[PDB]
């Protein structure tokens, strides 16, 4: 079960630019020493992408449904662990295959299956009086469950459930991309010390398992959670907390992309071939590496935008009985 | 525990099993050399482990040595047309064995019951519980123990005394049905052995080829199983043992 | 054991409530019918539905039973006030060799206001002393809901021994009324100076203490 | 038809409980009879049913053989015998009766169900119970009302009923329920409000009745005068 929530102020979400983000491992094979291109949903560099706050100070709480394209891009500088899972569905009525991947305090929870997902739900932590812990007791996410087939638990992980209101310290990545119906995770976490405005670095991302799930997904909305501290009264209505966290919803476009594989075996650099001219030019000639000269790219193809079609005077019509 | 077990059912109600999300192999069902009869239709009894169907629904009830031989399509008798009756269609796979030293006893074994009378027939693969007393007439009797209304479950007569036509046999059908969704229990391949330095064929899920195998010195990332190289060429498959 | 149903669940006066269990593929899914059940705290259950097809005697329309593959479904429309009972699900095992009943979910949630308490405090008898016994009474009366926390002190330390609490019952003017008891010696009854009982509603703290001496 | 149960029994533990279940009319003797037990907390458990007509046992894998339960035609009535009884069978048995059918799922149902028989085994078996007399003080009676009762203590087993002048009062009594101790022992209560201008006309007593025990004790309520 969930409740509804009041009218209050909030803050327009703001557009800043990506450097170097929205890179993955293509394939389960080992590469080396070779520049070898693929096609694949990648996220072109240099681009526009959406960005969501998640701070109190005011009271900062928006979560919308976005819709689920081909390949998604979900980049999260968490540093106390705010947001648990994320849900997908096409309307959210217990009439499709709804899919639920949580990470509790306890082990990870993966259960596609026809829950009654709410407008908006969300985790509740509360602070008890006599141990000096946050212990998560609020557990509203769904309503109940009528029928259902899979049933998956992955393997248990740890989680902080104290929210501060310092710096982060750590920044995870999630792609989530449904090809055959086959649904695809990629996750890994590299240590950084920024709050916004992300560097230039490199770093890839791993797969952990497959879920062959077999359904289509339009639609997905990423889930948040709050503290209930002695400073609130206690209600989830105008008075909460949810720490500091902020969080960035890219979608994937079908691009190519050249990749750099060492001796060691992991992604070293990603060169685009439809974004610069100077990275199509590395991208057709198979080399990081290019001197003087003169080469050829792709060609240019204007297409037409309308079309004249018409007659003198002939005019009549047909019978066919 | 479907064919080991403390007690089996009856023949009006007996168990429902369904094997799904699994995988078994019918190897060592067939070297077991325990079995009294073994009947399989539909398919031979050593091909049916490359060729897979959707769902496997598998009964277990208990029987006489005598009535054996009435599992069978194109018959007419009193227990395969009042308990399970059996369709043209009919590919099961039955197995039956002689266990008479756990369901007898001395003092006569009257466990299970069975149905003998019924009002006409039944559609295949339908269970029949019901304990009303058949009416042989026009009159009621309120269910007693008079004229014109007899009880259709009778006790048995199982003896651990008896010859070779009258012991409890247990005996077990494997069904295999062919629904729109895809194989889920098929047939599996082992792991026969490993042999290295010599140019031998394998294949590793994903290929076929024929070569020799070396002892690398890289190690890969445990999230990958073949690979490639400079000229495009899978030279490098990581053996899941 | 083998089914598993919602601890509770909510719902609204006029919507559609729907309540469902899970179990294995060789009990529900095998292809047996289901049975509904309703457990009502202070009579013997009764049958409401069997097979999910067919409607017998004596039992409303509203109830709706149907089986979605491998799971079981229940569906009402409107809360009336009889529903203050348990469903479960029952369904014929083949691995138990028998029948087996579900976990059973909770309708009704709570509809008490609150109130005012009063507590008194009795000290025991003269004649209670002599059977080496000292049986120390705290009775609650003339409040709303039947939710009280009892605690007891000695003006030095709180009494972790010898606390009970009896669940409270409905008065005749829609009240509840409860005792806690604290069994004790008289040997060490006349050492202490005094002794109290501590409760709390809501905020509301309400002390009361008597002497012995 | 309705099938009537016995009522409360209290045994020990580690003895033979005997319990019946009798059928008013008839359709008692053409259909299957089982026992579906409920405790507090848990589910519901089935141990087995018996056939009248052939009288055939049919348990389930979970009980083990220590539960023998037996059928009569003679008078249309079943028993229940059950020895080495533990702390865990503190619970409540339905003679239920079941009516197979026909379908492609043909499973069993309960369409007639009993009343009930509470079995509850534990210690502080039966013995003597003693009530104490209870009177306000000086301090207790500031208004035009007075508070007192009786207080029973080391009663076995339940249920017990207490009465005011052998049913004279009906106006402001309330009797309280019981409670497990630390030693299965129960403990309750009994108060009425009084005006003050009735403690030295008309004395208050409470008459307590025990079936199982064939005991009643009739003790005697006076006002303290130290305060
Ligand atoms: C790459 O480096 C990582 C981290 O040191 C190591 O775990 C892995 O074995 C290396 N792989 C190769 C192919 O050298
Ligand atoms: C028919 O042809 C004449 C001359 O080419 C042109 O002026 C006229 O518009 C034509 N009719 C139609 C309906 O277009
Ligand atoms: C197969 O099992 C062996 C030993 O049980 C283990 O060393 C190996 O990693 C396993 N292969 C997998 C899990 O792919």
């Amino acid at each position: 079960q969930c409740v509804n929530l009041t009218t209050r102020t909030q803050l327009p979400p703001a557009y800043t630019n990506s450097f170097t983000r929205g890179v993955y491992y293509p394939d389960k094979v080992f590469r080396s020493s070779v520049l070898h291109s693929t096609q694949d949903l990648f996220l072109p560099f240099f681009s526009n992408v959406t960005w969501f706050h998640a701070i109190h100070v005011t009271k900062r709480f928006d979560n919308p449904v976005l819709p689920f394209n081909d390949g998604v891009y979900f980049a999260s500088t968490e540093k106390s662990n705010i947001i648990r899972g994320w849900i997908f569905g096409t309307t959210l009525d217990s009439k499709t295959q709804s899919l639920l991947i949580v990470n509790n305090a306890t082990n990870v929870v993966i259960k596609v299956c026809e829950f009654q997902f709410c407008n908006d739900p969300f985790l509740g932590v509360y602070y008890h009086k006599n141990n000096k812990s946050w212990m998560e007791s609020e557990f509203r996410v769904y309503s109940s469950a009528n029928n259902c087939t899979f049933e998956y638990v992955s393997q248990p992980f740890l989680m902080d459930l104290e929210g501060k209101q310092g710096n982060f310290k750590n920044l995870r990545e999630f792609v989530f991309k449904n090809i055959d119906g086959y649904f695809k995770i990629y996750s890994k976490h590299t240590p950084i010390n920024l709050v916004r405005d992300l560097p230039q670095g490199f770093s890839a991302l791993e797969p952990l398992v497959d879920l062959p799930i077999g359904i289509n997904i339009t639609r997905f909305q990423t889930l948040l959670a709050l503290h209930r501290s002695y400073l609130t009264p206690g209600d989830s209505s105008s008075g909460w907390t949810a720490g500091a966290a902020a969080y960035y919803v890219g979608y994937l476009q079908p691009r190519t992309f050249l990749l750099k594989y060492n001796e060691n075996g992991t992604i070293t650099d990603a060169v685009d071939c439809a974004l610069d001219p100077l990275s199509e030019t590395k991208c057709t000639l198979k080399s990081f590496t290019v001197e003087k000269g003169i080469y050829q790219t792709s060609n240019f193809r204007v297409q037409p935008t309308e079309s004249i079609v018409r007659f003198p005077n002939i005019t009549n019509l047909c019978p066919f009985g | 525990e479907v064919f080991n077990a403390t007690r089996f059912a009856s023949v009006y109600a007996w168990n429902r099993k369904r094997i799904s999300n699994c995988v078994a192999d019918y190897s060592v069902l067939y070297n077991s050399a325990s079995f009294s009869t073994f009947k399989c239709y539909g398919v031979s009894p050593t091909k049916l482990n490359d060729l897979c169907f959707t769902n496997v629904y598998a009964d277990s009830f208990v029987i006489r040595g005598d009535e054996v031989r009435q599992i069978a399509p194109g018959q007419t008798g009193k227990i395969a047309d009042y308990n399970y009756k059996l369709p043209d269609d009919f590919t099961g796979c039955v197995i039956a064995w002689n266990s008479n030293n756990l369901d007898s006893k001395v003092g006569g074994n009257y466990n299970y019951l069975y149905r003998l009378f019924r009002k006409s027939n039944l559609k295949p693969f339908e269970r029949d519980i019901s304990t009303e007393i058949y009416q042989a007439g026009s009159t009621p009797c309120n269910g007693v123990e008079g004229f014109n209304c007899y009880f259709p479950l009778q006790s048995y007569g199982f003896q651990p005394t008896n010859g070779v036509g009258y012991q409890p046999y247990r005996v077990v059908v494997l069904s295999f049905e062919l629904l729109h969704a895809p194989a889920t229990v098929c047939g599996p391949k082992k792991s026969t052995n490993l042999v290295k330095n010599k140019c031998v064929n394998f294949n590793f899920n994903g290929l076929t080829g024929t070569g020799v195998l070396t002892e690398s010195n890289k190690k890969f990332l445990p999230f990958q199983q073949f690979g490639r190289d400079i000229a495009d060429t899978t030279d490098a498959v990581r053996d899941p043992q | 054991s083998v089914l598993t149903q919602p601890p509770s669940v909510s719902g609204a006066p006029g919507q559609r409530v729907t309540i469902s269990c899970t179990g294995s593929s060789s009990n529900i899914g095998a292809g047996y019918d289901v049975h509904w059940y309703q457990q009502l705290p202070g009579t013997a259950p009764k049958l409401l539905i069997y097979g999910n097809s067919n409607r017998p005697s004596g039992v409303p329309d509203r109830f709706s039973g149907s089986k979605s593959g491998t799971s079981a479904s229940l569906a009402i429309t409107g809360l009336q006030a009889e529903d203050e009972a348990d469903y479960y699900c029952q369904s014929y095992d083949s691995s138990l060799s028998g029948s087996v009943f579900g976990g059973g979910t909770k309708l009704t949630v709570l509809g008490q206001p609150k109130a005012a308490p009063s507590v008194t405090l009795f000290p025991p008898s003269s004649e209670e002393l002599q059977a080496n016994k000292a049986t120390l009474v705290c009775l609650i009366s003339d409040f709303y809901p039947g939710a009280v926390t009892v605690a007891w002190k000695a003006d030095s330390s709180p009494v972790k021994a010898g606390v009970e609490t009896t669940t409270p019952s409905k008065q005749s003017n829609n009240k509840y009324a409860a005792s806690s008891y604290l069994s004790l010696t008289p040997e060490q009854w006349k050492s202490h100076r005094s002794y109290s009982c501590q409760v709390t509603h809501e905020g509301s703290t309400v002390e009361k203490t008597v002497a012995p001496t | 038809v309705q099938l009537v149960e016995s009522g409360a029994e209290v045994k020990k533990p580690g003895s033979s409980v005997k319990v019946s279940c009798k059928a008013s009319g008839g359709t008692f003797s053409s259909y299957a009879i089982s026992w579906v037990r409920q405790a507090p907390g848990q589910g519901l458990e089935w141990m087995g049913g018996i056939i009248p007509i052939l009288g055939i046992a049919n348990y389930a894998q979970k009980f083990q053989g220590r539960v023998t339960i037996t059928a009569d035609k003679s008078t249309s009535t079943a028993y229940m015998e059950l020895s080495s009884l533990r702390s865990e069978d503190t619970a409540v048995y339905y003679c239920a009766r079941e009516n197979g059918y026909s379908g492609y799922g043909a499973a069993a149902n309960f369409d007639l169900w009993g009343r009930g028989t509470l079995v509850t085994v534990s210690s502080a078996s039966t013995k003597g119970p003693s009530v104490f007399p209870l009177a306000p003080s000086s301090k207790s009676t500031s208004g035009g009302t007075a508070a007192l009762g009786c207080l029973v203590k080391d009663y076995f087993p339940e249920p017990v009923t207490v009465s005011w002048n052998s049913g004279a009062l009906t106006s402001g009594v309330h009797t309280f329920p019981a409670v497990l101790q630390s030693s299965g022992l129960y403990s309750l209560s009994s108060v009425v409000t009084v005006p003050s201008s009735s403690l030295g006309t008309q004395t208050y007593i409470c008459n307590v009745n025990h079936k199982p025990s064939n005991t009643k004790v009739d003790k005697k309520v006076e006002p303290k005068s130290c305060d």
